[PDB]
């Protein structure tokens, strides 16, 4: 699999892999940051069964 | 200004060559398969909102 | 470029370097579900 | 500091006022009598701009406010607290934007280039004096200039389009709004030409003129040639900014009605009346 | 053991370990003084009713 | 959750982000000429450092 | 462009890959007038950003509204 | 209490118990103008929320 | 002196002052690049871009326009400099480039960038005589040489330009 | 002390100080003929008991 | 002080100066022509008891 | 793993690992500084039982 | 410590100095004279006793 | 550690430094003189018990 | 540019046409004053 | 650019000041957490 | 340019020039606190 | 650049320019002081 | 570009600089903080 | 880098400042828990 | 950098103000000890 790097030159690949990882990471917890179940700077503090839940099925 | 020259054998090596830069034909205006198609769907697209 | 001998030694950097990271990650997520699962 | 060429050009000449006077440079800038007297009105009109901000209700960026007078003062100047210092730092814009036009006519003489830049920058000043005093003349107050403010003026902007109820379908915005979104297209279309063939594929020899005419070609259906493509984008950007001068201009001083019912015109051609 | 100095540079090793000690301790007199209610009975004794 | 922090506000931060970052490009750029600079002090780069110039290989008709 | 044209630089490709004294004259006009300058080069991709950036920011702003913001004022 | 205490003898105002040369005026910035504390603010000025729709 | 020019005076903003001849030594607005490539610019199949038009048969004048060559050059002294024995073409954008012109006085044929030359009526009518309103034509005497005769290199392309260039400041300069 | 004119050219020095003092000068009148207390064109003639003061609010 | 001129070509100097004042004296009477106070074309015929005062 | 210094000029890499900390580290200052309960230079001086807390579920 | 002198020229230093304490002066007297304690120009004649003060904590 | 200075012009850093300290003061004054606790031109001569602190949780 | 002698002959007309001008506006301002004082 | 031999002792820097600045970091995140937990 | 003899001889001019412009400017200020004083 | 005998003397006249001005500094704020303190 | 020795000198000074300006910082904090705790 | 020698001889210092230090340590502890023992 | 004969003397002054240091703050401890102890 090493192969690979031939095609690819590392020193592209390690930006492009750092740019790509680093846009995730800050997606990942801007989203969770604004959701209510996972504002944790604001609701951190709460336990498990005390966070929020999204609202469930009224069976109707 | 109004010295204009007028080439009548092929400027690119008024008028214009008929040829091939490598892969590209010269002289027509260029559509190819996904220009045709194109032309056939925004026809449609065109026509469907005129009769409305 | 690079010859394959130096392919060779990068890439065993790199799956090394990666794995790190998946490793890191997974202890994250241990202490994220201990906090508060989200299944 | 000098570009590795600079100093070759440095001379003296091509001044229009103060001779050899203010001819030199400050840095990279030429200064001439018109650069003087652009820092002058610079100054002066951005320390009342920091006045107006002093004076009014919040140091915000976005919210600060310099507001015209109200219409009851006419051509008058008003109280300075009133919307005065409005009409000085209106009076300072002026003048650092006709010497920025001025100096630029010095820089292209010493540099033996054509007037081009300095006309071309005439259609955004032409502009701007209708706006802040043609219109309010011909409307015989200069409480309808618009406020100096990043969003303030937008208020206003909003508040002009609907004194006409429907401000899209005035005659002369269809056409310079044309123009605008024209030039942006034709400004996309001329910066990849050109990037494209100076910068191929990477393993490729670099484009040509012939190659760029014959995309050209392909995309428009005409060859426009490299001084045309040029002409075009300095007649759309400033026809923009003209049509832009009309349309305002006409709104209130010539026709006062919603912009809707201007087009009974064409509904009354005798053809189809 | 000593061989795991050789190729390092003193000042180095010492900028490190000055380093680390100096956050260890911060952090336990951080901790110390919330477990064990110290200073909070110095101030207490001292205070101004 | 996060009352004063929303969506929009986010976005516009990534975009400033990525336009400064932009601008940066493109007077490394712009500098691919004249540069650097000339002074009396000796040679000056500004900033952004300047991209090296630029050689352009042209297509062979032997 | 057009004010050093009778000196060929609407002939742009060759003053990016040779340049002449045309594009020398336009560098020289901005950097008098304004303190800093383009290439003949990259004002072309000055151009390109500003073009893509209006349509790209436009589309951000439409795709968020009514989904995140409801009311913009 | 919309203005200060006036000394009934020379007719002076007097801040804080003690008298101003000159005639007082209330400072104020450009018109009246005052900044937007939030939107809470702003639409406990107007009116309520619209009703639900008839459909 | 080998240097063309020296500072007007020692302070940092100063303009410098040409020592000689200007338009001949390449000072101010008369400068040129002076680095440019000492070679002839190439269409993309790699024939030379600009030639005299008799070296090309494909061109020809538009059949409503007047043939300039033959008319007399007027410098902006109001004096005759010569008049136009030929055209030069680009041959990648079909356009003259330059008039070629023999002067009146002297021998030489020396080249006239068109965009310097333009008709008494901008064309709209009476084209007998062309005008140059940037140089002399004593100074049309000194206006740079193409080392060939058929060819022009992107080097002789930027001084022939910077010359006519110059004119507008330094033509009636002492 | 008069060895700044070798570092600097007087004659645009001279040139900046002057209109350096017009600039500040118009300033300062058009800030004190925007205030209420110097508004002298409209309210010179007052005399200094007559001339406006600005207060706060009283804090009742 | 005369060579002020030798420092500034006073052909140029009169035409600034001219300009200047111009421009300051038209701006100071287009401030009191529109003042209560001094607007003369309207009031100019009252006394100066009569005379408007901007007290607060 | 120090052929990174070969692999990309460290005078480049260094001056991106400031600019990268420098928005970073203002990034979650400016976060917590609009938040309620970590609005510091209002409330810093409350006790950790007195600052704010987002609400609980129902 | 004229050592600096000779990494900078004394003419650079000196514009830069000028524009930074002309632009930090005017800074500073806009900020006092836009706040209503140090608005010395309306109510600079009141005594210290007399001049505004912001709200306390309640 | 100084050959720091070898990779980077210190002349340059120098210029850099001083323009990154400037711009940070000012923030940081400017977000101070923005808040309630330290709007220190209105509030200054306030005691500090009397100075304003954020609400607290309910 | 003119010559020392020719400076302090300029210079003359400069300060009579001053103080012409100082003495026009001087009356001015008196019959201004005269009129409606300022203060 | 660098030599393996520089390369080897500016990586000796970066590593110590890499992790002078998490001991920096660590104990401000120490002192927040006891001033005001966040979870 | 100039020598240190004329750059003294304007220094002269200059700091006379400056110092009797303060000069007026302090009458100005006499006045104007006479009529209105702003502490 | 300057000579080192340049760079002394200027430094000379720097110090004083700069203590001067905040010495004028020094009694400005203690007559703001006076007359309305900040803190 | 600098030799070494030019670059150990001007470390010197930019060490001593730099811990000089936190230093008055330092006592700037302990003044603010005597005025009005942000803890 | 620091040679066998080098560094045998900075070993014997590294071990003698550590168990001074954890003798100092030792003491402190024996004092803490006569004072406030904590299991 | 020093030598090692710098080094050497170097050495024994900063051991001695050291030890001039922690001898006045020893002073220092016992003197508020008395005053106001702590444990
Ligand atoms: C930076 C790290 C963080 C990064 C992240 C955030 C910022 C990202 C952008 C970074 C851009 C580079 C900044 C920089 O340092 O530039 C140095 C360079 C000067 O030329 P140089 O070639 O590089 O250097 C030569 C010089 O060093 C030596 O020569 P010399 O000694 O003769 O030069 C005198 C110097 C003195 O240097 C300075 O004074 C620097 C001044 C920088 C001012 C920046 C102000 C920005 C805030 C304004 C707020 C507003 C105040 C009113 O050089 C000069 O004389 C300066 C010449 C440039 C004059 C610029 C005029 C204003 C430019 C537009 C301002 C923004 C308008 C919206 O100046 C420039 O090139 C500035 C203009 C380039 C950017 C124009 C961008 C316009 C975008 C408009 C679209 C906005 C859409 C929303
Ligand atoms: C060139 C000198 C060496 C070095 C050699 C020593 C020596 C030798 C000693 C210490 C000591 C200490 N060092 Mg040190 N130390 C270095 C760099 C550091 C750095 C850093 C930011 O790089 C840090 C955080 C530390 C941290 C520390 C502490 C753990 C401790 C004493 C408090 C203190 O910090 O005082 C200093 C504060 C600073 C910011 C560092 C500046 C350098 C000073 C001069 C080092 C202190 C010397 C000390 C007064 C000598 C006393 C000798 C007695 C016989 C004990 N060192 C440098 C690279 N360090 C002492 C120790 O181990 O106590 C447990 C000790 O005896
Ligand atoms: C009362 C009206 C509102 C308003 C409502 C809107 C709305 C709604 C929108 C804009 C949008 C835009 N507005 Mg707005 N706008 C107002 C006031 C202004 C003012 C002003 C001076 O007051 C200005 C200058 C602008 C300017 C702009 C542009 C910046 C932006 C469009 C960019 C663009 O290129 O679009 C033109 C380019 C395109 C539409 C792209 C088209 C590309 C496609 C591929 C072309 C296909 C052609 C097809 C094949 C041809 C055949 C078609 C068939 C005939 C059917 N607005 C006020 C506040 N504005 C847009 C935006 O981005 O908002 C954020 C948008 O959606
Ligand atoms: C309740 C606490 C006790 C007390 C308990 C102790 C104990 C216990 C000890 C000391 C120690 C010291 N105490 Mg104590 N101390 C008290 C009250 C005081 C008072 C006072 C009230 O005036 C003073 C002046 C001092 C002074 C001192 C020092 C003599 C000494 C630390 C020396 C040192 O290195 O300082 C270094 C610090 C400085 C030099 C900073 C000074 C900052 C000044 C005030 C401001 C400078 C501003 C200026 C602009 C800066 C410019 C910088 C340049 C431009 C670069 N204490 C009270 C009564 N103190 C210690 C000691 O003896 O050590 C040997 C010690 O062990
Ligand atoms: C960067 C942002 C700006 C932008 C850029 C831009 N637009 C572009 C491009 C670029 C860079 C192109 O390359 C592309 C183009 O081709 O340009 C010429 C295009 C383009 N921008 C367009 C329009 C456009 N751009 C706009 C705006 C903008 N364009 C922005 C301002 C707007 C506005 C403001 O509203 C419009 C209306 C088009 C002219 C063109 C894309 C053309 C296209 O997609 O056509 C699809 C096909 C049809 C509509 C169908 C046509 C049908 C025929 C009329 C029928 C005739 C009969 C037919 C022969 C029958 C079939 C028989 C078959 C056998 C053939
Ligand atoms: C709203 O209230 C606001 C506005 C805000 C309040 C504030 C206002 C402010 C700040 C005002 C500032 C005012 C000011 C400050 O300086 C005003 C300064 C005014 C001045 C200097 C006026 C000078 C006038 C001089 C004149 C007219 C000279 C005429 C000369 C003549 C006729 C002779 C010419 C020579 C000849 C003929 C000889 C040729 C011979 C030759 C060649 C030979 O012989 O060779
Ligand atoms: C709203 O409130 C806000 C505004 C916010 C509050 C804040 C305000 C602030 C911050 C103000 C700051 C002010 C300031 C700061 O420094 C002000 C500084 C002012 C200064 C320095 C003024 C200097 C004046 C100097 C003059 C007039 C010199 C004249 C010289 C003359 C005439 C001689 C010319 C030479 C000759 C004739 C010789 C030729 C001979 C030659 C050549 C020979 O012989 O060779
Ligand atoms: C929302 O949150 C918000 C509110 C924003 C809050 C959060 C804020 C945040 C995140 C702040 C971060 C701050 C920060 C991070 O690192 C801050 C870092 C600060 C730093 C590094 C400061 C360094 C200062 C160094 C100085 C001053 C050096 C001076 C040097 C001098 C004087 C000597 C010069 C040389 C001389 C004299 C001679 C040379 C010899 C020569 C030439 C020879 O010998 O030739
Ligand atoms: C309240 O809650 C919390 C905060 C949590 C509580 C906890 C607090 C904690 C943990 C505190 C820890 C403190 C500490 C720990 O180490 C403190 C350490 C203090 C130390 C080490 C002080 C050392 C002082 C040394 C001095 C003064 C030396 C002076 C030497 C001089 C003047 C001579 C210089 C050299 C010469 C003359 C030779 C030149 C010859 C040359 C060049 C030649 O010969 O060539
Ligand atoms: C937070 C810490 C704990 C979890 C994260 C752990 C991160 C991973 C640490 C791995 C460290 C050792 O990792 C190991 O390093 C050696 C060199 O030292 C690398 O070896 C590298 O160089 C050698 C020769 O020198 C080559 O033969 C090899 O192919 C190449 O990859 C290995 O490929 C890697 O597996
Ligand atoms: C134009 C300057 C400002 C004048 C403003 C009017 C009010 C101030 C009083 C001016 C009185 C005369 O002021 C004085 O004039 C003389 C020349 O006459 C100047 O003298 C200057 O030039 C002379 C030669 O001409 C030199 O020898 C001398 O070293 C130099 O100082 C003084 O520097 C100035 O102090
Ligand atoms: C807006 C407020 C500004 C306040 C600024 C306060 C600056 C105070 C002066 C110090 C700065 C200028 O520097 C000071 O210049 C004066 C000018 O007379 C010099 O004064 C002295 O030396 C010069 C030169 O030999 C002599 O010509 C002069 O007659 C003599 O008095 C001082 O030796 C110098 O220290």
């Amino acid at each position: 699999m090493h192969r690979i790097w031939l095609m690819y030159d590392p020193r592209r690949v390690m930006v492009a892999l750092v740019g790509f990882l680093a846009v995730l990471a800050l997606v990942i917890h801007f989203v969770l940051l604004s959701s209510q179940r996972y504002s944790w700077i604001e609701n951190g503090t709460l336990g498990a069964d005390q966070a929020p839940v999204g609202a469930s099925a009224p069976a109707a | 200004t109004r010295v204009q020259v007028r080439t009548v054998p092929e400027p690119g090596i008024f008028s214009y060559l008929a040829g091939k830069f490598g892969d590209a034909q010269i002289g027509p205006i260029y559509l190819g398969w996904a220009g045709v198609l194109s032309l056939i769907f925004g026809f449609i697209a065109i026509e469907i909102i005129g009769l409305n | 470029g690079m010859t394959e001998e130096e392919a060779r030694r990068f890439h065993g950097y790199m799956v090394t370097g990666t794995l790190g990271y998946v490793v890191v990650a997974s202890v994250a997520h241990f202490l994220a579900w201990s906090w508060r699962p989200w299944f | 500091a000098m570009l590795s060429f600079e100093k070759k050009y440095r001379v003296r000449g091509g001044t229009l006022i103060g001779g050899d006077l203010f001819d030199f440079w400050f840095g990279p800038f030429y200064v001439g009598f018109f650069g003087v007297t652009t820092i002058f009105f610079v100054t002066l009109g951005t320390l009342l701009c920091v006045w107006g901000a002093a004076m009014g209700p919040t140091w915000n960026l976005w919210q600060i406010n310099i507001a015209p007078p109200d219409l009851k003062y006419g051509l008058g100047l008003a109280p300075l607290r009133e919307g005065g210092l409005w009409q000085i730092i209106t009076l300072c814009a002026l003048g650092a934007f006709g010497s920025w036009a001025l100096r630029q006519a010095e820089i292209a003489r010493k540099l033996g280039m054509g007037m081009h830049i300095p006309w071309a920058y005439g259609g955004a000043i032409l502009a701007y004096t209708t706006l802040v005093v043609i219109r309010p003349f011909l409307l015989g107050a200069w409480g309808h200039g618009f406020p100096y403010g990043i969003f303030s003026h937008l208020d206003w902007v909003s508040n002009v389009g609907y004194q006409y109820l429907h401000f899209h379908y005035n005659p002369a915005h269809m056409i310079a709004v044309t123009f605008f979104f024209t030039n942006c297209l034709a400004l996309a279309m001329h910066g990849s030409l050109i990037l494209s063939v100076t910068n191929p594929p990477k393993g490729t020899p670099t484009g040509t003129s012939e190659q760029e005419n014959v995309f050209f070609r392909d995309l428009l259906g005409y060859s426009i040639g490299a001084i045309g493509i040029h002409r075009l984008g300095l007649f759309l950007a400033v026809g923009a900014a003209v049509w832009s001068a009309i349309c305002i201009v006409i709104s209130g001083p010539f026709w006062t009605q919603g912009w809707p019912e201007w087009w009974n015109w064409w509904l009354n051609l005798p053809i189809w009346k | 053991m000593h061989r795991i100095w050789m190729g390092t540079d003193p000042h180095i090793i010492m900028s490190a370990l000055g380093s680390f000690l100096v956050g260890a301790v911060l952090v336990m007199h951080i901790w110390a003084y919330g477990q064990f209610n110290w200073p909070a009975t110095l101030k207490a004794k001292y205070a101004t009713p | 959750m996060m009352e004063y922090i929303d969506g929009a506000q986010i976005a516009l931060y990534a975009f400033w982000l990525f336009f400064f970052g932009l601008i940066i490009y493109l007077r490394r750029e712009d500098k691919r000429e004249g540069y650097p600079l000339e002074s009396p002090q000796g040679p000056r780069d500004g900033w952004p450092k300047g991209a090296p110039k630029k050689t352009y290989v042209h297509r062979d008709h032997g | 462009i057009l004010a050093v044209a009778r000196m060929g630089g609407e002939r742009e490709i060759e003053q990016i890959t040779d340049r002449g004294t045309a594009a020398e004259r336009s560098m020289l006009f901005w950097r008098w007038c304004m303190g800093f300058n383009a290439t003949m080069e990259s004002i072309h991709r000055w151009a390109w950003w500003f073009a893509v950036l209006t349509t790209f920011t436009g589309g951000i702003g439409i795709l968020l509204t009514g989904t995140v913001v409801d009311n913009w004022y | 209490p919309t203005a200060w205490p006036v000394d009934p003898t020379t007719g002076q105002t007097l801040i804080n118990g003690r008298p101003v040369v000159g005639r007082v005026f209330i400072m104020r910035k450009t018109d009246g103008t005052v900044k937007y504390p939030n939107v809470a603010d702003v639409v406990a000025h107007e009116a309520l929320a619209p009703l639900p729709p008839v459909v | 002196s080998d240097v063309k020019f020296v500072p007007a005076d020692n302070y940092n903003g100063s303009p410098i002052i040409p020592t000689g001849n200007p338009m001949i030594d390449g000072v101010g607005p008369a400068s040129w690049a002076e680095d440019r490539r000492d070679e002839p610019d190439l269409t993309y199949h790699g024939s030379h871009k600009i030639v005299p038009m008799r070296l090309d048969p494909t061109f020809s004048i538009a059949k409503g326009d007047p043939d300039p060559r033959g008319l007399p050059v007027i410098a902006a002294d109001k004096q005759v400099a010569g008049t136009v024995v030929e055209l030069w073409v680009n041959r990648s954008e079909p356009q003259v480039s330059y008039y070629e012109v023999q002067l009146a006085s002297g021998e030489r044929r020396v080249l006239l960038p068109t965009g310097y030359v333009q008709w008494p009526n901008f064309g709209l009518w009476g084209n007998d005589k062309l005008l140059v309103k940037s140089i002399t034509a004593a100074q049309f005497a000194n206006v740079p040489a193409t080392k060939r005769d058929d060819q022009i290199t992107l080097l002789e392309e930027d001084k022939i330009c910077a010359y006519y260039a110059g004119g507008h400041m330094y033509a009636f300069a002492e």
